[PDB]
DNA sequence: ACGACTGAGCCGATG
RNA sequence: AUCGGCUCA
């Protein structure tokens, strides 16, 4: 019911919470650094899990 | 107002304060995980008042007035098991807490 | 279009105005409801923008002359 | 508390808070940009500093 | 910080002026009213006056022929000086100090602002509506005041409430008995009374010792705000202005504090008080020809207070009925002597014994026929027919209309209120559990060593010991705190402990010694979510106790020990139990099970007590309950046994295991008691206890009550009323919820400070004690704030004439109507509960005002002027001779349109002023306890109501296009 | 005659 | 936060 209540339910390591988490890293992908950069391939994107 | 050592927060307890036994400090060997507390510090946020028909009231409860924010040592949101044991070093004049 | 996206490029022709062809497809079927048309296999409105793409459909030919009968519906 | 006319001031500046002053008549938000004297602040938010 | 210059007004007493302050010595403000002239003396703290300034773009009214605004509000170091624009020519830079301002208020009239600078927003007039709304809705509310308090919904408590509320002259006796809260209850209607209207400054009346109780509830059963009077308190009001101490309004002092002194009466009586409220738990007794010292102190008081009330004098004790004191009190005209009354008295013996109901004496012969009478001998006509009737299947019919033949024929009732455990229906029953420990040889080898060193004379110090061995170790023996691996009471602890941790448990022991060694053993030494209940700590702790130990479940389990009294913190849901130590003596006993033992109590209680045999201990857990069963039934007879048995109990108890011609006791004592129980169920006299709980009458009070409690838009209009203002709403894990006063936005005169515990939940919060959020608690402050300030959602824009929307472009420029119909007059004739400020729907364009659907449901579908100078207000210039073309045909549809809903706020007047005072002209021929001074305060009040309601006018507050 | 790697860790010490 | 110290890519 508020942005607070689930600041407990997340925290509390409560199940649900992962069960989102799951629905949310499907589609939604991630960008991998690594330095030096020294080109433009020192950082690539790779869809996680 | 001289910053304290003792448990008197107005907002964390009694929640957290059978991690701390009594009187001032962490008791020797007390599991505590990330967030918990150790010792209880607390500071005045000055505001120093002494309006007439204010004291009886702050008066008949316990005492809450030129004190206090949650400003006690914390455990970092880190892992960190548990204690061994506690050093103190109390100032020259003595006010010597008791579980010290 | 989890996995490579490479028949969906090409369609509106390169991989930038696959950004703003689809950017502006992501956010007409994110914010007023908007119709699901290829079956919206759980997804997200991420994938389905190019995904509309992928079976031919959406392009800037379309999201351009399309939103003048958003401007012929509401008289 | 940033001297009268120093380095630090806020009937310069700015107050050390929001929609307040140094002295304390004024408080939290309703006097927008009402011109104190006693304390000397232009009653706006601090970031004007 | 006081400073001389200033100008207060008044927050009960706005009818004088804007006051110019002219003294200060240390604890005082006197003021000055050049309009009426006169002046207002108050306090620095605690002073119901209010600031009153003006904001930049605003004006000030002055005192001569010129007057505007405004540059820049220029204090020095207390007093302003409103630099304000002159009207009459121009000039840029004029000073007009704000001493020098008008003592009236003409004010900015929300009509004429349009021609100004830039405006307020969107997004807040809705809220603005809303306050008039609810404000509007709640005052024509369906129930005067009863809405939100430190109480469960119950019958009995309400029905007092119900009743006395309405009455004009508060005059009532407050008798129910211990343990079911007759001052909560019976305050009932001292709140009610305020909100009405009719009633400041109440003086209440009641012994030093207990004034802690008593200031705090006040606050927090109904947010009572005390100042107290003492001798402390005395001191600084009588160099604060002298005089009769006006100083505050609701305030506590014993008659200790008037008697002692003897021109303090003096000084108490002239003082146009209202109410007088008195409670006292022993005594105040007058033989004839010879009357009291501290009662005749009162004489005065009553005479001169015009609405009283009594907790009762105390009689419940004892003599069941020797109550003329009490009453000669409330009225000494219909009491002329009391070598009378007791006539009243003996000849209602009968009538109740013989009421039975239907239940104990289902018919009775040709002594009901007579008299029942006496009272309707006289008056005859219908009950000839109706009074034989008992039977032939209408089972509640005849029932339920003779009663107000009678109930309304008492002729102490109307006044009286008894109630006790019978006549209310409201109790969960006592299942005790009984268990018997094995004893250890530590215990043993020490209790024979008692009788050696054991003979003296006297009668208590040899009863105590042995009985009593956890503390009867700790004193006497070598090693203080030893016990704890020893005896099977620690045992007993985890094994029912270690797995019974899921429900939660109350505990009640010997004394705080003993209960801060249990903390310390089982906390950890066996490892529980423990905390501390003893007597000595601070409040917190007792909120922080009750507070850990009423979480939804975190905080299992508290260690109650010595006594508490019957405590206002209700434990609704510690249903379960372990009995620790059986005292000695049933009145201490009974507050152990005090708590749990009333209405609010929900479930069943569970009772669990051990003892281990050849103990003191042993003897009295039968004593108890085979003796006169006081646990599984409530006992105040209790008492009255042990002082009767003292010395023959004693004997047995001193040398425990012994004497085996012992059972006698038990089985005289289930003798004694036993006989008793009936006779005082032919001692009750049911009616005035059927008049004071209710039934049918009282059953729907609640009911109907309970759903509202239920409002999900308190939820969030509330929260979003004081989050705009400029306090945030924070914490939502609990059923609230903190609220810090913020940056953005807000005027000093608030009282929260820095956190704000509170709920919007009756039976949630009732576990606790920490403050309550419905429409009747911190909304005084708030409500004034979204109305009475005027410049707050008074004139914004929005989505209008533009070709940017459709399908209507070109101009069509709609704009909001509403108008207040300010009754014109003040509270005490009850305006505000038949009559309030209403608002009024009105977008017009050239034609009479539209309503199709609600500003709700198009509050979310317009667009402000979200912008700030150069694009911001840019109507402003070439739009003042197009909106009020609207304005002077807009004002003709105002009087149709509220003149409608006056006419139908008099049919309800007119439809119930008149049709309740039947109720009382009436009631006169019953002739129960009614004097003229009731009656001709209806008749005085119906002829100043239509009058109050010819008068009514208008003023705009609203903008929205 | 000029010009001085890309990330963050931990400790320490005085405007 | 500037400087000093020292490790691993
Ligand atoms: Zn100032």
């Amino acid at each position: 019911t508020t942005i607070k209540a689930a600041k407990k339910m997340v925290e509390r390591e409560e199940a649900v919470v992962w069960d989102i988490l799951d629905e949310v890293i499907r589609e939604h992908p991630v960008l991998l650094n690594r330095a030096p950069t020294l080109h433009r391939l020192g950082i690539q994107a790779f869809e996680p899990v | 107002g001289p910053e304290e050592i003792t448990a008197d927060i107005p907002n964390v307890g009694e929640a957290a304060l059978s991690k701390l036994d009594e009187s001032g400090i962490v008791y020797i060997g007390a599991e505590v995980t990330g967030g918990d507390i150790l010792v209880g510090k607390v500071t005045p946020k000055g505001e120093t008042q002494l309006t007439p028909e204010e004291k009886l009231l702050r008066a008949i409860f316990g005492e809450k007035a030129s004190d206090v924010k949650d400003s006690s040592l914390r455990v970092p949101n880190g892992v960190s098991g548990t204690v061994i044991d506690v050093q103190v070093f109390t100032r020259d004049g003595v006010e010597k807490d008791k579980r010290a | 279009a989890r996995v490579t996206v490479q028949d969906a490029v090409e369609k509106i022709g390169n991989r930038f105005d696959l950004v703003l062809v689809a950017a502006r497809r992501a956010r007409q079927m994110q914010v007023g409801g908007k119709d699901p048309l290829v079956p919206e296999e759980n997804d997200k409105t991420t994938v389905i923008a190019l995904r509309e793409i992928e079976e031919g459909l959406i392009n800037n030919q379309i999201l351009d002359v399309r939103e003048r009968q958003e401007q012929q519906e509401q008289e | 508390k940033p001297e009268r006319d120093g380095l630090f001031c806020a009937r310069i500046f700015g107050p050390v808070k929001d929609y307040e002053c140094l002295c304390g008549k004024y408080k939290r938000l309703k006097h927008r940009g009402v011109i104190c004297e006693k304390c000397g602040v232009e009653v706006t938010q601090t970031k004007v500093r | 910080p006081f400073t001389l210059g200033q100008r207060w007004i008044s927050d009960t007493e706005s009818e004088l002026g804007l006051g110019t302050v002219v003294a200060v010595d240390a604890r005082t403000v006197t003021l000055l009213f050049p309009s009426t002239g006169e002046n207002r003396l108050y306090a620095r703290s605690d002073s119901p006056v209010t600031r009153v300034m003006f904001n930049p773009g605003d004006t000030i009214t002055s005192h001569d022929g010129w007057q505007m605004q405004v540059e820049e509000v220029k204090e020095e170091n207390g007093l302003l000086t409103y630099i304000g624009t002159r009207l009459d020519t121009e000039e840029s830079g004029v000073a007009l100090r704000e001493v020098f301002l008008d003592s009236k208020l003409v004010f900015s009239k929300p009509q004429d602002r349009l021609f100004a600078g830039q405006i307020d927003r969107m997004d807040r007039f809705a809220l603005r509506y809303r306050a008039r709304k609810y404000s509007s809705e709640q005052f024509r509310m369906p129930y005067s005041g009863l809405r939100g308090q430190r109480t469960s919904l119950i019958p009995h408590q309400l029905n007092i409430a119900h009743d006395v509320g309405r009455r004009h002259a508060p005059r009532v006796l407050l008798a129910d008995e211990v343990g079911l809260g007759k001052t909560i209850e019976a305050g009932m209607i001292l709140h009610q009374q305020l909100l009405s209207g009719a009633a400041e400054r109440v003086l209440i009346i009641v012994p030093e010792t207990l004034q802690h109780q008593w200031l705090v509830e006040m606050l927090r059963r109904f947010n009572l705000r005390f100042a107290l009077f003492d001798d402390e308190r005395y001191a600084e009001a009588q160099h604060d202005a002298y005089n009769p101490f006006d100083t505050e309004q609701l305030v506590i002092c014993s008659l200790d504090f008037a008697r002692r002194s003897k021109q303090r009466l003096e000084h108490l009586c002239e003082a146009e008080w209202d109410l007088l409220v008195v409670d006292e738990a022993h005594h105040l007794v007058w033989s004839e020809d010879a009357p009291s010292r501290e009662y005749q102190a009162i004489e005065q008081l009553a005479e001169h207070v015009p609405g009283v009330l009594l907790l009762t004098a105390t009689p419940e004790q004892l003599g069941m009925e020797s109550h003329f004191a009490r009453l000669r009190l409330l009225d000494p005209n219909r009491f002329h002597d009391f070598a009378q009354f007791v006539e009243e008295q003996k000849n209602y013996c009968p009538v109740a014994d013989a009421v039975a109901m239907l239940l104990a004496g289902n018919k009775l012969s040709n002594d009901e026929l007579n008299m029942l009478g006496e009272m309707i001998g006289e008056q005859d006509i219908e009950p000839l027919l109706q009074a034989a009737n008992s039977d032939s299947e209408d089972a509640q019919s005849a029932r339920q209309e003779l009663v107000s033949m009678l109930m309304d024929r008492h002729g102490t009732s109307r006044v009286l209120f008894r109630n006790t455990r019978n006549g209310v229906k409201g109790f969960p029953k006592r299942e005790l559990h009984t268990i018997k420990l094995p004893l250890p040889t530590q215990y043993q080898t020490a209790i024979k060593v008692s009788g050696i060193m054991g003979a003296r004379k006297s009668a208590e110090d040899r009863a105590r010991d042995m009985l009593y061995p956890e503390r009867i170790y700790q004193e006497f023996e070598g090693d203080n705190a030893t016990w704890w691996n020893f005896d099977p009471r620690v045992e007993w602890l985890m094994g029912y402990l270690t797995s019974h941790r899921s429900q939660k448990v109350l505990v009640i022991c010997a004394k705080a010694a003993t209960a801060l060694q249990l903390e310390q053993v089982l906390r950890e030494r066996e490892g529980i979510r423990a905390a501390v209940f003893h007597e000595g700590m601070s409040i917190i702790e007792r909120d922080r106790a009750a507070a850990w130990f009423a979480e939804e479940d975190t905080g299992a389990q508290v260690l109650l020990c010595s006594e508490i009294g019957s405590e206002g913190r209700n434990f609704q849901f510690a249903s379960h139990m372990v009995m620790f130590d059986l005292p000695f003596n049933p009145d201490l006993l009974e507050q152990r099970i005090g708590r749990l033992d009333r209405i609010g109590q929900a479930h069943d209680i569970q009772i669990h007590v051990p003892y281990l045999e050849k103990t003191a201990q042993s003897v009295l857990v039968r004593w108890y309950h085979e003796g006169l069963d006081a646990f599984e039934h409530t006992c105040p007879t209790g008492r009255t046994i042990y002082d009767s048995v003292y010395n023959d109990l004693i004997n047995y108890l001193a040398s425990p295991d012994q004497t085996e011609g012992f059972d006698d006791l038990i089985k005289n004592c289930r003798e004694q008691h036993e006989a008793l129980k009936a006779q005082l169920e032919q001692g009750r006299d049911r009616l005035l206890e059927i008049h004071s709980n209710g039934g049918e009458k009282a059953q729907a009070l609640a009911e109907s009550i309970e759903e509202q409690d239920d409002d999900t838009n308190l939820i969030a209009f509330a929260m979003n009323l004081f989050d705009i203002i400029g306090i945030n709403q924070d914490d939502r894990g609990d059923n609230m919820i903190v609220l810090t006063p913020s940056d953005h936005m807000l005027v000093p005169d608030f009282p929260g400070l820095s956190e704000d515990g509170i709920t919007i939940t009756f039976d949630r919060e009732v576990a606790l004690a920490r403050e309550d959020a419905q429409f009747i608690t911190w909304e005084h402050p708030l409500i004034r704030n979204g109305l009475d300030l005027i410049l707050s959602g008074d004139t914004g824009s929005s989505t209008i004439s533009l070709l940017k929307n459709k399908a209507l472009p070109v101009g069509t420029l709609l704009v909001e109507l509403i108008y207040v119909v300010e009754a014109q007059a003040p509270k005490q004739l009850q305006l505000n509960r038949f009559l309030p400020p209403t608002p009024v729907r009105m977008l017009l364009d050239k034609n009479g005002n539209n309503l199709a659907a609600q500003v709700e449901f198009e509050t979310f579908n317009r667009q402000l002027n979200a912008v700030n100078r150069h694009t911001g207000s840019k109507l402003v210039n070439a739009v003042q001779q197009d909106v009020h073309a609207i304005l002077q045909l807009g004002e003709a549809q105002i009087e149709k349109s509220a003149r409608a809903l006056i006419d139908a706020a008099r049919n309800e007047a007119d439809e119930k002023l008149s049709a309740e005072l039947s109720r009382l002209e009436a009631l006169r021929a019953v002739n129960p306890n009614i004097r003229d001074d009731e009656l001709t305060a209806i008749e005085s009040n119906r002829q100043q109501v239509m009058e109050s309601l010819d008068q009514a006018g208008w003023r705009l507050d609203a903008l929205r296009l």
